[PDB]
């Protein structure tokens, strides 16, 4: 009786930060010991419980969120942090129980000139609660005339593209990000 | 190095048909491939770009689809302008790599080809050298074998073949193989024939001339 | 201090290119937009673009679409104005401006404005300016310094080392033909303390670090 | 109209020099990266090299690397390609071609493709000299509707020109593409079918016409 | 592209009355997204007015704003000392955000003629081979002033070059300097360099001149 980790993590396409996708996984052994010896894994870190004792803990249901962010956004996948992505695109609650894990994706997710299959919220009037999916396109009013739908001084599209490139700074480049939690 | 290889190499189809041609990459490209499509004497047409996005101007019959290592264009309702061969490009990395490309082709019934050999003429033996031509004319499929013949002795590494493009009239091909040879070789021997085996013929047809005569 | 403050003065040959800084201050940078505006000695105000901090995008004029790019720097706070392939036509003063925001709304105008950047663009090359006398004819007489030759943009004149301000004035420059620019500052006293009143008008370039004090005399 | 305009080439001899331009016109030429595409005779395109908007990256085939150079005049809408120290598998038509700018989020993503094409501009390095054709008849048989052609042997570079009776005869006339023989120069068939009635009472002259050498050759094809 | 047209080219009015500015739009643009400038000479433009009718923050209340869509309005009730200066309007709601071409509020003066004076060129600068001649306009009202440069009779042209000052803060008068340049060749060909000045102040051109040398 294994897991889906296997097409999970190795998947062919992730999704956007903004539209962040959600596996469940419910009563399957695995083994987080081959994952944490893994050079593979720029990040494994995991709160409330020790990243060594896992595969001992038992939890009734397993989550698995997987999006793409860029490097120097990888330190807002963890409870009590603040940013664009913690902001407006994926909030991990105080009270987090589970895991963090991301790696590099440039030889994937970047192209020459920029990709623009990744997005990510730039504006957003409130913070997201914990868990909470913002997928909206509605144009973001900055000022007090209202827009129309039509975008221009003081209205601007909510969604960015982060024209990912293999050239890029490794701050910069594409990481692909799966986030377990147990409840 | 990013490949691209294509399929099928050639389609023989009719106006309506719905055609697929299909794309492979040797790695993962996501949604960074383009299709051109190309006739005869002129420069490629963008039709498509980032797997299905439909360049302007190009009808809507005109689809795409893929990610990763399998794209595929489809016509859904093939019109007589749509004859031409078709490229995939991918776009991840440079160099910009395009696929072999895969010709479609008017099909139509299976013509047999009427075979002329021609002797070398005085005047240019008189240069010292003799070239005798053979020529297909209006035949349909292109596919074709010219094997030359001196005295019944098979040649292999003196001749060359040219196929004109697919006639906008009957949508036949026309192939004309040139055997070359010195005007010493030539007068060594009598009996030049091109042997055509062709779809259309049940048999090895054969076409000869006497030194001379 | 909600600021917006600009770069210095630009003095560049034709053919080349200038790239003038403008750095946000009190208001929250990353949530707003900046604006560029160009204005010719004596013209009206020409604009040429914007762009979204924090995204980025771009929206430019017509006639600007072919040598200038506008750019930001959220980590610095700064955005960018590249003009390229300069010529005499570009001498301008270049304004950068942008509505102040806090961390969620903005404000509905462009209410921040940043000091001016001159940026002057021709073949001439620093010289300080010669101060010839404009001597009191022999109840009222006027006399004054002529500043000519110089380059580039400006000089600085006072009289008496500031004590005489009352009925000068320091006229704009002209730029010659030469490429180097010319300057006359004037004065109107009683004709009564031409013989009992030194009078000295002090000029100062900065750009040549050039430092004259000049004696007008009646002949 | 949105449209490029390749220019500069011809014949060139091995490890010599050719400098190709592409005038541009119909669009913002500072907004566009833009490519040089090639194609030989008989095969697909080749993507050669692509320069960004400023100029300031360029990109090459490793078959070109560190012979060919691009750059742009943004100042002139103009395109360039030096090539030097050119060798024969550098023989194609030459395309200038402009970048798909990939639009989302108000954002540009560049290197997707290319959208508008030039006409092509054709280069040919050889060492062969400038030489007309023979044209050799293809005489009609006696017995063996007829078949009859010239043989236009032995002429470069590329293209001639081959009409039936100054262009009055049209009706099944078959001009093949040439091949490039081993000597490096090309060879050419021009063939007509025609009743075989027509064979004693109606001439058939093939006019071929070489430009790079100026000659016109006329041949009357009669039976034997 | 939407062009905005401003009028009056100059506003030549009184301290304490009531200024009324005009701004055009070749088609109609939002309320919303049209704003007020005010520039002095020297100085970057200050926010007056936007969304057509919202006074800017710290702007007097004297400053008002109307209008809707082609036509817009710039009213100052009172009209203070510090207000005189120039103003553009500028639409930020459809791209390119286009200004106007501004309008000049001058102090309104009675007429002044110019006190003209002439100078000739320093034995010092005579030494450099090159000659200046220099005619002064002193605090004149209007702006609009006349100099004709005659050299032994002989009336001058395209070797003369003019400056203006900005409008006095003290007696609202301006000050223009004309500058006839010649080289130490042509300058010692001749004896009489005078300027002729045409004023509105003036009941006929006055002329000042000098003889060279004496
Ligand atoms: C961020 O600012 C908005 C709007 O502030 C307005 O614009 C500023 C430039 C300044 O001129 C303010 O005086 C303006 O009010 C704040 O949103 C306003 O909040 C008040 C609170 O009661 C409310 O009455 C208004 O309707 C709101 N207006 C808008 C356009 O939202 C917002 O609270 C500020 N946020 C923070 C964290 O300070
Ligand atoms: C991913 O693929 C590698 C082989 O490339 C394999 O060793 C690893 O176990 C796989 N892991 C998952 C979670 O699919």
């Amino acid at each position: 009786n294994l897991c889906p980790f296997g097409e999970v993590f190795n998947a062919t396409r992730f999704a956007s930060v903004y539209a962040w996708n959600r596996k469940r996984i419910s009563n399957c052994v695995a083994d987080y010991s081959v994952l944490y010896n893994s050079a593979s894994f720029s990040t494994f870190k995991c709160y409330g419980v020790s990243p060594t004792k896992l595969n001992d803990l038992c939890f009734t249901n397993v989550y698995a969120d997987s999006f793409v962010i860029r490097g120097d956004e990888v330190r807002q996948i963890a409870p009590g942090q603040t940013g664009k992505i913690a902001d407006y695109n994926y909030k991990l609650p105080d009270d987090f129980t589970g895991c963090v894990i991301a790696w590099n994706s440039n030889n994937l997710d970047s192209k020459v000139g920029g990709n623009y299959n990744y997005l990510y919220r730039l504006f957003r009037k409130s913070n997201l609660k914990p868990f909470e999916r913002d997928i909206s396109t509605e144009i973001y009013q900055a000022g007090s005339t209202p827009c129309n739908g039509v975008e221009g001084f003081n209205c601007y599209f909510p969604l960015q593209s982060y024209g990912f490139q293999p050239t890029n700074g490794v701050g910069y480049q594409p990481y692909r990000v799966v986030v377990l939690s147990f409840e | 190095d990013i490949q691209l290889t294509q399929s099928p190499s050639s389609v023989s189809a009719s106006v309506g048909d719905r055609v697929t041609i299909t794309c492979r990459a040797s790695q993962g490209i996501s949604s960074w491939l383009a299709w051109y499509q190309q006739k005869p004497g002129k420069a490629p047409k963008l039709l498509i770009y980032a797997v299905s996005s439909l360049q302007s101007g190009v009808p809507s019959r005109f689809s795409g689809s893929g990610s990763g290592t399998d794209f595929t264009l489809t016509i859904s309702s093939l019109q007589p302008e749509d004859f031409a061969t078709y490229y995939c490009q991918q776009a991840k990395s440079f160099p910009f790599t395009f696929g072999p490309g895969t010709k479609v082709e008017i099909k139509r019934t299976v013509a047999a080809p009427s075979v002329f050999i021609f002797p070398p003429s005085d005047e240019q033996l008189k240069s010292g050298t003799a070239s005798v031509v053979c020529l297909l004319n209006n035949f349909y499929p292109r596919e074709a074998k010219v094997q030359w013949k001196v005295d019944n002795a098979l040649q292999s590494g003196n001749s060359q073949e040219s196929v004109t493009e697919q006639d906008s009239k009957d949508s036949t091909y026309s192939l004309s193989s040139t055997l070359t040879l010195s005007k010493a070789d030539y007068e060594k021997h009598k009996v030049y024939a091109c042997e055509v085996t062709h779809q259309g013929l049940s048999s090895p047809v054969t076409k000869s001339f006497n030194r001379g005569e | 201090q909600v600021q917006l403050v600009q770069s210095g003065p630009e003095v560049k040959k034709p053919g080349t290119s200038v790239k003038v800084s403008c750095k946000a201050s009190g208001f929250t940078f990353t949530t707003s937009a900046v604006q560029w505006v160009r204005q010719a000695r004596g013209q009206r105000l020409e604009w040429i673009g914007w762009i979204v901090v924090g995204s980025g995008n771009t929206n430019y004029a017509q006639k600007f679409q072919e040598r200038v790019t506008i750019t930001r720097d959220m980590s610095t706070t700064t955005a960018y104005m590249e003009l390229s392939s300069l010529r005499s036509e570009d001498t301008a003063v270049y304004f950068c401006a942008a509505p102040h925001c806090n961390s969620t709304s903005c404000y509905d105008a462009f209410d921040i404005w940043g000091q001016g950047t001159m940026v002057t663009v021709s073949s001439a090359s620093t010289k300080g300016p010669s101060v010839f006398p404009l001597a009191p004819s022999s109840g009222t007489a006027a006399l004054g310094c002529l500043v000519k030759d110089y380059f580039p943009e400006p000089v600085t004149v006072s009289w008496n080392s500031g004590a005489l301000t009352s009925g000068v004035h320091t006229f704009p420059a002209v730029l010659q033909s030469s490429g180097l620019y010319s300057l006359s500052s004037v004065v109107t006293v009683p004709s009564s303390s031409l013989g009992t009143q030194t009078y000295i008008c002090n000029v100062n370039h900065k750009p040549s670090n050039t430092k004259v004090d000049k004696k007008v005399e009646p002949k | 109209q949105v449209q490029l305009v390749e220019s500069g080439g011809g014949v060139v001899q091995p490890g010599r020099s050719l400098r190709l331009s592409c005038a541009a016109s119909g669009f913002t030429f500072n907004n566009y990266p833009l490519h040089w595409v090639r194609q030989a005779p008989g095969k697909g395109p080749e993507w050669v090299a692509v320069i960004s908007q400023d100029g300031g990256n360029k990109y090459y085939v490793d078959s070109v690397k560190g012979r060919f150079t691009i750059s742009r005049d943004n100042s002139k809408n103009t395109l360039y390609l030096q090539m030097n120290n050119l060798r024969a598998e550098d023989t194609a038509l030459y395309y200038c071609a402009r970048d798909v700018v990939v639009v989302v989020a108000a954002r540009n993503h560049y290197y997707n493709g290319m959208d508008v094409w030039g006409q092509g501009t054709t280069v040919t390095v050889s060492s062969a000299s400038t030489k007309g054709p023979s044209v050799f008849p293809l005489a009609p048989s006696s017995k063996s509707t007829a078949a009859l052609g010239c043989l236009v042997k032995d002429y470069f570079p590329e293209p001639v020109t081959v009409s039936w009776n100054s262009g009055a005869l049209t009706s099944g006339v078959h001009t093949f593409p040439a091949v490039l023989q081993s000597s490096g120069l090309y060879s050419l068939s021009s063939v007509v079918t025609v009743p075989s009635s027509s064979l004693g009472t109606q001439t058939y002259i093939c006019n071929v016409n070489h430009k790079p050498s100026n000659t016109k050759v006329d041949k009357k094809v009669e039976p034997k």
